[PDB]
This record gives C-alpha cells, sequence and structure tokens, in this order.
C-alpha cells in the first residue's frame, strides 16, 4: 500500500477495507522510514 | 437460417483499437455460446476465443492474449470483440460464431469483418486506358483493358460501355500495396466492333466520389 | 496447442464425382457414444465458412444430404457422394472438446475440366500515364486450369519483383477456368530507361513458362 | 465421453458481485468428479 506503483487523486482518494488478516505495526511505526508521523486520540505505542 | 451480422470492414491505424459487432438474428444469444475467429489468406482460419453471455466466462488463445477482450450486450443480443494494440500482423478477417441450438455441436457464422491495420486515407483512383499499340496486336477478337491504380479503400466499380457491354468483361480483385490498392479490368470484343465501334471503360469510386469515362 | 494437418492440400473433382478431405489430429477425440468432436466447414469463394457436419457422424441441418463425415481415433475424412459447382471453396476441420479450440490449414476444392495453359498478353503503359510521370505494364492471363499459377516479371532479361501485383479470379461459371492479372509498377524514368519487358507465367500444365514480350517503342 | 474431463465448465452460481468484505481461499488440490456405479461410497456431514 505504501509502496504501490500509483495512488489515487486527492479528490478521488480510494477507500480500502482491510480485514481478515493480522497487522504487524512494529516495522511500520518504529522503522523511521517516513518523514512525518502523528496520531490523533491514541498514542502509537498503545495502538500496537 | 440463423445468421450473425457483422460490420463490413474497419480501417484502423497502428496502435489503435477496433470494436467488431456481432448481432444475433433469429435466436437469443443468452442461451448459446459465442466464438470469434481470425483469418488471413496465408494461414487460413485461426481461432480467437469463446464467451458465455450468461456465465461471463471467457477464454482467449495465447496468440491473442492481452490484445483483445470479448463481451456482449444482452438487451440487443449483440456480441462484441475489442481488438487493441494492433499492428500490421493483425490485418485479418474476423468472424463470430454461435447459436448452437441448445447443443455444443452446432454454430452459425456471420459474413465476417475485414480489419486492416494501415494509415491509408481515402484517395481517388487514377484511371488510364490500355489501348492496343502496334498493329501486330490484332487477333480474331480484340482485347481491351482499363487500369485503375492509386485508390483507397477498395473496391472500385469498373464496367464497360455504361454496363451495356458484358460479354467477355472481366474485372480482377484489387491488391494492396504501399497503403494503396490497384486493380485491372479487360474486355474481349469482336474484331468487327473495334476500332469501328467505341469501347469505353467506366470507373467509379463512390468512396472518393470519382467517376472517369475513358474511351478506347 | 493442438496440431493437425489436412491432406490433400487441394484436389480437383469433376461435376458428379466424389470429394475426400482427410484430417489428422495430435489428440484422440474419438468417443464411445458414436459422436466425434470434429466439425467440418466449407468456405465458398468470398463467403465465410459454413458448418457442414457436426460431431462427424451427424449432418448439420440445412446442409445437402451429400455431406457426411466419418472416421475414428485421430484420422477422419469427409465424403461428398456427388459434388457440384456450389461446393467450391476451402474445407476446414474443427476440433471440439473442453480445451482451447483449434483450426486446420484447409483443403481447396476445384471443379475438374480439360487442362489448359494460360494465354498471356501485355498492354504497354498509356501515353497519358507516361505524360503524368508514371508507367504501368499490365499483363493479362486468361483461360487456365487449375488455379495454381505464378507470374514473374523481367526487364531487359533481368528478374523484377518490386512493384509486381498479382490478382487471381474465381473459377468461371461457364468455362470453369481461371483468369488473373499481373501489373508491374514503374516510374517514368524506370520505364524509359529500359526497352524490353516480359511476362512469364508458371503453370502446372506447361513445363516451360508461357512467355510474352513487347518493346517500349511498340506502344 | 472420451477425454472424460469432469471439470467445471459453466458458472451459474451468481450473476455478479460488487462489494466484498471478506475472502478466503484454500490450497490447490484435485477432486475426482467422475461418476461411479453402485452404492454411495462417501458421506459428508456439516454443521453450520
Amino acid at each position: 500500500v505504501f509502496n504501490a506503483t500509483r495512488f489515487a487523486s486527492v479528490y478521488a482518494w480510494n477507500r480500502k477495507r482491510i480485514s481478515n488478516c493480522v497487522a504487524d505495526y512494529s516495522v511500520l511505526y518504529n522503522s523511521a522510514s517516513f518523514s512525518t508521523f502523528k496520531c490523533y486520540g491514541v498514542s502509537p505505542t498503545k495502538l500496537n | 437460417e440463423v445468421q450473425l451480422l457483422q460490420s463490413g470492414a474497419e480501417l484502423v491505424r497502428p496502435g489503435a483499437l477496433v470494436k467488431l459487432s456481432c448481432k444475433a438474428s433469429g435466436f437469443n444469444i443468452k442461451d448459446y455460446y459465442m466464438h470469434w475467429v481470425k483469418q488471413r489468406p496465408e494461414q487460413g482460419l485461426e481461432w480467437f476465443g469463446w464467451i458465455d453471455p450468461e456465465n461471463g466466462n471467457t477464454i482467449y488463445d495465447p496468440k491473442f492474449q492481452g490484445k483483445a477482450s470479448i463481451t456482449a450486450d444482452t438487451s440487443s443480443n449483440t456480441a462484441y470483440l475489442q481488438l487493441s494494440s494492433l499492428t500490421s500482423e493483425d490485418t485479418a478477417v474476423y468472424y463470430c460464431a454461435g447459436s448452437g441450438n441448445y447443443e455444443d455441436a452446432m454454430d452459425y457464422w456471420g459474413q465476417g469483418t475485414s480489419v486492416t491495420v494501415s494509415s491509408a486515407k481515402t484517395t481517388p483512383p487514377s484511371v488510364y486506358p490500355l489501348a492496343p499499340g502496334s498493329a501486330a496486336q490484332t487477333n480474331s477478337m480484340v482485347t481491351l483493358g482499363c487500369l485503375v491504380k492509386g485508390y483507397f479503400p477498395e473496391p472500385v466499380t469498373v464496367t464497360w460501355n455504361s454496363g451495356s457491354l458484358s460479354s467477355g468483361v472481366h474485372t480482377f480483385p484489387a491488391v494492396l500495396q504501399s497503403d494503396l490498392y490497384t486493380l485491372s479490368s479487360s474486355v474481349t470484343v469482336p474484331s468487327s466492333t473495334w476500332p469501328s465501334e467505341t469501347v469505353t471503360c467506366n470507373v467509379a469510386h463512390p468512396a472518393s466520389s470519382t467517376k472517369v469515362d475513358k474511351k478506347i | 496447442d493442438v496440431l493437425m494437418t489436412q491432406t490433400p492440400l487441394s484436389l480437383p473433382v469433376s461435376l458428379g464425382d466424389q470429394a475426400s478431405i482427410s484430417c489428422r489430429s495430435s489428440q484422440s477425440i474419438v468417443h464411445s457414444n458414436g459422436n466425434t468432436y470434429l466439425e467440418w466447414y466449407l468456405q465458398k469463394p468470398g463467403q465465410s465458412p459454413k458448418l457442414l457436419i457436426y460431431k462427424v457422424s451427424n449432418r448439420f441441418s440445412g446442409v445437402p444430404d451429400r455431406f457426411s463425415g466419418s472416421g475414428s481415433g485421430t484420422d477422419f475424412t469427409l465424403k461428398i457422394s456427388r459434388v457440384e459447382a456450389e461446393d467450391l471453396g476451402v474445407y476446414y476441420c474443427f476440433q471440439g472438446s473442453h480445451v482451447p479450440r483449434t483450426f486446420g490449414g484447409g483443403t481447396k476444392l476445384e471443379i475438374k475440366r480439360a487442362d489448359a495453359a494460360p494465354t498471356v498478353s501485355i498492354f504497354p503503359p498509356s501515353s497519358e500515364q507516361l505524360t503524368s510521370g508514371g508507367a504501368s505494364v499490365v499483363c493479362f492471363l486468361n483461360n487456365f486450369y487449375p488455379k495454381d499459377i505464378n507470374v514473374k516479371w523481367k526487364i531487359d532479361g533481368s528478374e523484377r519483383q518490386n512493384g509486381v501485383l498479382n490478382s487471381w479470379t474465381d473459377q468461371d461459371s461457364k468455362d470453369s477456368t481461371y483468369s488473373m492479372s499481373s501489373t508491374l509498377t514503374l516510374t517514368k524514368d524506370e520505364y524509359e530507361r529500359h526497352n524490353s519487358y516480359t511476362c512469364e507465367a508458371t503453370h502446372k500444365t506447361s513445363t516451360s513458362p508461357i512467355v510474352k514480350s513487347f518493346n517500349r517503342n511498340e506502344c | 465421453k472420451n477425454n472424460k474431463s469432469w471439470m467445471e465448465s459453466e458458472f451459474r452460481v451468481y450473476s455478479s458481485a460488487n462489494n466484498c468484505t471478506f475472502e478466503y481461499v484454500s490450497q490447490p488440490f484435485l477432486m475426482d468428479l467422475e461418476g461411479k456405479q453402485g452404492n454411495f461410497k462417501n458421506l459428508r456431514e456439516f454443521v453450520f
């Protein structure tokens, strides 16, 4: 998803449903591979 | 007799796409399979694929995979074949088949659509007469010709004496060369007519609204 | 990817005779129920293929009774009890089954008659065409059988292939013969730079090609 | 007939599907659809 070849336009933003799988957020939040990262309402550590 | 109706011919530039229609006549397309075919004079018939209008399943030959998709219109009982990414090798006559009479044994075929991949544009013909030269070219019957060259698309209506002369009249199929077509016509007439009686070849190309009357 | 070969490639049969077209398949399609998934077709000159026999042993509706298919294993043949003029065309074999369908090379059928070599005549380029800046040499071949024939052009005795267009006609409805045209496309400079042009016809009924020649100044 | 096949040919299960919130697929395998003569040699019981 984050490395897909193309993304939809800002007005045509795609809404994708993710379910029936597991999420490993350790590689995402803690890799420091992204310029900016913030969360609203819940801290990233708690979400894990 | 169940028949399938297709477009007469298509003119497409390289890299573009065409959509060939196949309208059902005398049957409901939803109850029968539909097939498509590609044919060229050098190899003969080449099978393209089949589609099930009611199931939606489609199978495409590897020779055409990635070049075309098959669909149909339920309301009009019309089957459509989309031919895209075409090149010179794709110039072929395409047919559609279906209406197997509730059995996977029979089918009915349309007249076919001639699809040509070229950049040719409508060009009027250049008509010149083929008249005898030296007196040595004389027999018991006089043969006269009429050449049509440099036109597109084929064919060009060629006759003699405004259609009043038909005995011995022969017209040959056109040949494509360098985005242009060429054909010839000839008529054999009694020696008592030529040169005493004028023999005229009439050439008409409705595509370019060209009409030439050349006497011999 | 089924492979099949049709034998013979072509065969002439006179009116009232019988025609036999055979096909060989690389996969067995013979069934114990009496049917064989191989459909026979006839493509008349200038028309699309029309189904003749379905499942080999069952004749297609609307087809004349003369058409009937038979065979077993991987070798199958189509038999016409009596052949007519309207039977002219190319016969194709069509395997069925639940795999990507396959087509054959086709077999050509002709109406047999007394063999005759083509009559070759050449017309020089017109004065108007030469004035316009072009030139065209037209060679007419008429009244030959069978259809199989080829034409080559020579300029001053040198083989010429560029600009040669050949167009064949269907079997005559009256004489049962074939006719065709051979046109050599030349420019004014090309035509005037040479003197002699020859139309050579290679036909099965003549070991030596039929030769017709003319000179530029004879126009 | 010959070339026994006995494989899926037509798909009448449903005409179309637009929105899918769940999906699951099992490993490849091959099941014998060929007809058999005599008594019933298989029994399948499901509770849903």
